[PDB]
């Protein structure tokens, strides 16, 4: 039993339902990519080589990308990285020009916390013009006494990545991508779709059980 | 020393008298009455439409209309009654973390990590709902929001502060100072005269709107504050946090009157709300159900484990007639 | 006859856990909002498909068997609603493979290619096709399209005695048994061979399971039937093993599909 | 808020036009827009009905299977196509917006209207006079009866009250029951029961000559009433 | 030095209250949700004709 209005009441329910409901559809095409990692690390370089929180929407490849960076944020706790569940990667930017130890407890928070157990991560080490030059001053032990390999560039180089990649605790569920390759080639951003077509490609299996 | 000797002696012997002084506690003066039962409540209705996490909700004042945000970028405007969508509004962020409804309801509140409290005007000539204004100048995240009249509202932020517009001008009256952490939830006191904040520096204090000043600050807390709420005659207030633990306070009495916490319960307390006369705080937990307790006994009265998601919001009606809860399932129940 | 009580025992118990199973599936399924999704809709739409072989075509085959003088066309309703319900869970089985398969080779664009109304629509298409293929039969290819007694009404029903053996086998066999077991081999092979080389034997041994167990649930009645009909014999005791043997698929498929997805076991577990 | 018509003229018998409603100002897109029609000097009478989504159309009896009601939301333009045009047609046309939720006012705003000349179960609603002479200060109780209750079971009784001025278009007083409109001075007010309504004015100005009606939304067709006219 | 001397008459600011013993307090509190509780529907709740739900 509906009245001359309430009937007019539901149509309206049921139009505002099927507007929901597409545009629900049209925000799920979008991959939601966090950015983090300490200050000068490269998060503004990154974002400007990239194709309050800062929003970038960027489409590359036919994937509409929302990249958040949250930098700006000058509260570090951490009461809205709950908020970033299911985006699909987390971009961490290290600078390697004891600032390091800062990043690596950073990288560990980030990894080993619950809201993101699974979310795989995408280690950068983008710049590499500066990152050569200064380790003819001294070896990677100006605040890391356990390095005893050379002190080239690339044996520290990967010697540091390895120990980044160790903070790794949890590789059954999710994994993590490093990058080094110089900021300058504009291939930042196809490095993050190469990662997350993947993630999505094992999203998709590892929900069927096939995975 | 002077100044750190004369701090630590003040706190020390104004906290050691008010230890002495105090009588009893809550329930000590309850044990005789009896209880309420075990409130077995129904989802009457359940609002289906949000299509992501549920974060924010605010009843109107005529207890039918509700308005909710998600973090689709959505809020919803619906009629409890009937289900019946209202309205929906396109937020300008979609991270959306509070809500209100403004006590005439010619307007709602929102906004979140954009550091902006965005109000939309609903009764429009043209027939849809526009953004009335947008209040900036807090620097951290927006946690709570809550009209005070049609052109005043009241902020808690990340900035470690809260802060006093006034929406025609568009410029914060007063800003509030104290807090040394991120202050997560603000209540209006019924006559919307005092405020009560909690943060995240463990912390709960109880802020006058007119003069600024900082008038009481209570602790007695191990982790941060993420909701608070006052009793019905804005005479205490109660507050949840992610210790796992509800706690009650006076005003007046500038202690902690009750502890609301069970052994089973691990994990924290995301929203809190009282019934129309006070007589259950209800507290949504990450446990994926909420939770009722007898404000007087401290015991459960109840659960609403119809959402298999974190009770991230909770609400009851001005006339105390059913129960909102949003979850990051993102379906709204109501429940009676 | 000790064949006849162990047939009808047989039949009863497979059926019996084939809708327990089947029940509980979609019990969890319900419960758990979090598993409404693609791969769940082909899951459940199986789920109700074995719910059905296992409430109707057990009774029914029991009472093909015994014989009971029932009418010719009782008698072919009772085998055609065992067609149809037969060749909806093989259905929902195909359909399960091709939406994997979609996963892995449209890559990004399967979400954007895979919304609700096309899986509601191919879920019919599915249930529909079976319908057709199992009451086919009482428009033209049945035994009294032979029968020179166009008298005979009332008569013992034996499933030899209305079906005519050539349908069950060009028609049912080789086009909706074998035709849905060689399309999900090719499937699952070709999802394998892909996950191997961007990624494992986990995987391998998941679709091996499942191709096996169908294989070795349909073929055996199948391979009967053909061998029937090319007029070659086979003991009673064998065509009891073949019906035994295609209903236990009905209840094996919920152990093999729906527990092998974590949610779906962290699920059924707490429950 | 502006809403427009057009397409008004002189027409034969067996003719067909179509009235337009070049609405402007407003989401006249979301907009639930009605027909209305008032003959000369003899009072308003509902053509027809369009809701938000073209979900639902009602017509008259009169215009029952003769003529039609089209929207277009991308152009904020409703639409009037008639067909067959008898010498009962003649009168002038009013395009008037109706939104229907919970608290919502459904005939807030009314068109100026289009004349068309032509050459040569459903509740009732009566009006006891049709003209009271008051002079200004005084105040005035305009009343009118229906045939059922327009009571429903929701606790609103769906009884309108309009305002027409002389020489302008229809201006909505009244939406449920005293529950002035926006723009309206608190002098008017209304009340009723059941079948038995009433309209109270105090303070009478100049601008408050004209004639008083009252519709109902309970059910369709919608049928308004004579018309009470006022003097002075 | 006035930095930590605002902080210590913030400190003197919340210590002279009216301080109103706890026990006072929470009799304050039972008195007000017993005196509205019989119009508390969620604590007593309204017969199906009234319910609005
Ligand atoms: C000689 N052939 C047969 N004798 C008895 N039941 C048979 C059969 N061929 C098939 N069936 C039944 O028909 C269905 C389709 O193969 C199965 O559920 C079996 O119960």
């Amino acid at each position: 039993t509906l009245s001359a209005e309430d009937k007019a009441a539901v149509e309206r329910s049921k139009m505002i339902d099927r507007n929901l409901r597409e545009d629900g559809e049209k925000a799920a095409r979008e991959v939601k990519l966090l950015l983090l990692g300490a200050g000068e690390s490269g998060k503004s370089t990154i974002v400007k080589q990239m194709k309050g929180i800062v929003e970038t929407h960027f489409t590359f490849k036919d994937l509409h990308f929302k990249m958040f960076d949250v930098g700006g944020q000058r509260s570090e706790r951490k009461k809205w990285i709950h908020c970033f569940e299911g985006v699909t990667a987390i971009i961490f930017c290290v600078a390697l020009s004891n600032r390091m130890h800062e990043s690596m407890k950073l990288f560990d928070s980030i990894c080993n916390n619950k809201w993101f157990t699974d979310t795989s991560i995408i280690l950068f080490l983008n710049k590499k013009d500066l990152f050569e030059e200064k380790i003819k001053k001294s070896p990677l032990t100006i605040c890391y006494p356990e390095y005893a390999g050379s002190n080239t560039y690339e044996e520290a180089a990967a010697y540091i990545q390895c120990q980044f990649e160790d903070l790794n605790k949890r590789k059954d569920t999710k994994e993590i991508y490093t990058h080094f390759t110089c900021a300058t080639d504009t291939k930042n951003v196809q490095f993050v779709f190469d990662a997350v077509t993947d993630v999505i490609i094992k999203n998709n299996l590892k929900d069927c059980g096939l995975f | 020393d002077q100044l750190r000797q004369e701090a630590e002696q003040l706190k020390n012997q104004i906290r050691d008298a008010r230890k002495a002084c105090a009588d009893a506690t809550l329930s000590q003066i309850t044990n005789n009455i009896d209880p309420v039962g075990r409130i077995q409540m129904r989802t009457r209705r359940t609002l289906r439409g949000h299509l992501a996490k549920i974060y924010a909700m605010h009843w109107g004042t005529d207890s039918r209309l509700l308005v909710s945000a998600s973090q689709d970028g959505k809020l919803i405007i619906w009629d409890s009654y009937t289900t019946n969508k209202v309205h929906a509004i396109p937020l300008r962020s979609s991270w959306v973390m509070t809500c209100a409804y403004a006590p005439s309801g010619n307007y709602v509140a929102c906004g979140g990590l954009d550091n902006i409290c965005s109000i939309y005007n609903l009764k429009t000539r043209e027939g849809n709902v526009r953004v009335s204004r947008e209040l900036a100048g807090h620097t951290g995240y927006l946690s709570c929001c809550r009209f005070l009249d049609d052109n005043q509202i009241v902020t808690s932020s990340g900035d470690t502060t809260c802060a006093l517009w006034d929406i025609e001008t568009g410029q914060q009256t007063t800003t509030f100072t104290g807090h040394t952490g991120d202050v997560m939830s603000l209540s209006l006191a019924p006559d919307t005269r005092l405020f009560v904040s909690g943060a995240c520096d463990a912390s709960a204090k109880l802020w006058d709107v007119r003069e600024g000043m900082c008038r009481q600050t209570f602790t007695g807390h191990e982790s941060d504050i993420n909701a608070i709420c006052f009793f019905p005659n804005g005479n205490a207030f109660a507050t949840g946090s992610d210790d796992a633990t509800c706690r009650l306070f006076d005003l007046r009495a500038d202690q902690e009157l009750m502890t609301y916490s069970h052994d089973n319960i691990i994990c924290g307390i995301t929203s809190v709300s009282f019934s129309k006369s006070g007589r259950l705080l209800l507290a949504g937990y990450d446990d994926f159900n909420c939770n009722v307790w007898d404000a007087l006994k401290a015991d459960r009265a109840g659960v609403l484990a119809g959402h298999d998601n974190r009770v991230s919001c909770l609400g009851v009606t001005d006339d105390g007639m059913a129960v909102a809860t949003g979850s990051w399932d993102s379906f709204l129940k109501i429940w009676n | 006859s000790w064949t006849s009580v162990t047939y009808i025992t047989v039949e009863i118990l497979i059926g019996l856990c084939a809708i327990v199973g089947n029940v509980l599936v979609i019990w969890v399924v319900k419960l758990n909002p979090s598993l409404q999704t693609t791969t769940f809709y082909f899951i459940v739409s199986l789920a109700l498909a074995d719910i059905a072989v296992g409430v109707l075509v057990m009774p029914l085959a029991i009472v093909i068997s015994l014989g009971v003088t029932i009418h010719f066309y009782s008698c072919l309703f009772m085998t055609c609603l065992m067609l149809i319900f037969t060749h909806a869970s093989i259905m929902s089985l195909l359909a399960i493979a091709v939406d994997r398969y979609l996963r892995v080779k449209l890559t990004v664009r399967y979400r954007r290619v895979t919304t609700q109304r096309r899986i509601w629509l191919a879920l019919g298409l599915c249930w529909l096709v079976s319908f057709l293929v199992g009451l086919t039969p009482m428009f033209g290819w049945n035994m009294k399209l032979s029968s020179a007694d166009e008298n005979l009404t009332f008569l013992p029903c034996r499933f030899r005695s209305v079906m005519r053996m050539d349908y069950m086998v060009y028609f049912s066999f080789f086009l909706w048994i074998l035709v849905p077991l060689v399309v999900m081999c090719a499937i699952y092979f070709d999802i394998f061979y892909i996950i191997r080389n961007r990624l494992e034997f986990k995987t391998a041994k998941s679709l091996l399971l499942v191709l096996f167990l169908f294989a070795l649930c349909w073929l055996p009645l199948s391979i009967i039937n053909c061998i029937l009909y090319f007029d070659g014999q086979v003991p009673q005791t064998v065509l009891y093993l073949g019906i035994l043997l295609s209903h236990a698929n009905s209840m094996m498929n919920p152990i093999v599909y729906a527990y092998k997805i974590k949610k779906f076991k962290e699920t059924y577990l707490l429950i | 808020v502006q809403l427009v018509e057009s397409g008004g003229g002189l027409v034969q018998p067996g003719g067909s036009r179509k009235l337009s409603c070049s609405a402007s100002g407003f989401a006249f897109s979301s907009f639930g827009m009605h027909w209305v029609r008032q003959a000369p000097e003899k009072g308003l009478e509902w053509v027809a009905y369009i809701s938000s989504g073209s979900g639902t159309i009602y017509y008259a009896d009169t215009v029952k299977g003769r003529f039609t009601i089209s929207r277009d939301d991308p152009k904020n333009t409703l639409f009037l196509q008639m067909t067959s045009l008898r010498s009962e047609d003649t009168a002038m046309y009013y395009c008037v917006r109706s939104i229907y939720y919970y608290g919502s006012s459904p005939f807030d705003f009314w068109g100026q209207g289009t004349t068309l000349t032509v050459s040569s179960s459903d509740i009732v609603m009566t009006q006891a006079t049709s003209s009271v002479p008051v002079t200004p200060g005084e105040s005035v109780s305009i009343s009118c009866r229906s045939s059922k209750s327009l009571l429903h079971s929701n606790g609103n009784t769906y009884l309108y009250w309009f305002l027409q001025r002389p020489g302008q278009s229809p201006q909505l007083l009244i939406y449920r029951m005293s529950n002035l409109a926006s723009g309206v001075p608190d002098r008017f007010s209304g009340s009723g029961s059941g079948t038995a309504f009433t309209l109270t004015i105090s303070r009478l100005e100049a601008e408050d000559v004209g004639v008083y009606y009252c519709m109902q939304h309970l059910e369709y067709p919608l049928t308004f009433g004579a018309g009470t006219k006022l003097e002075l």
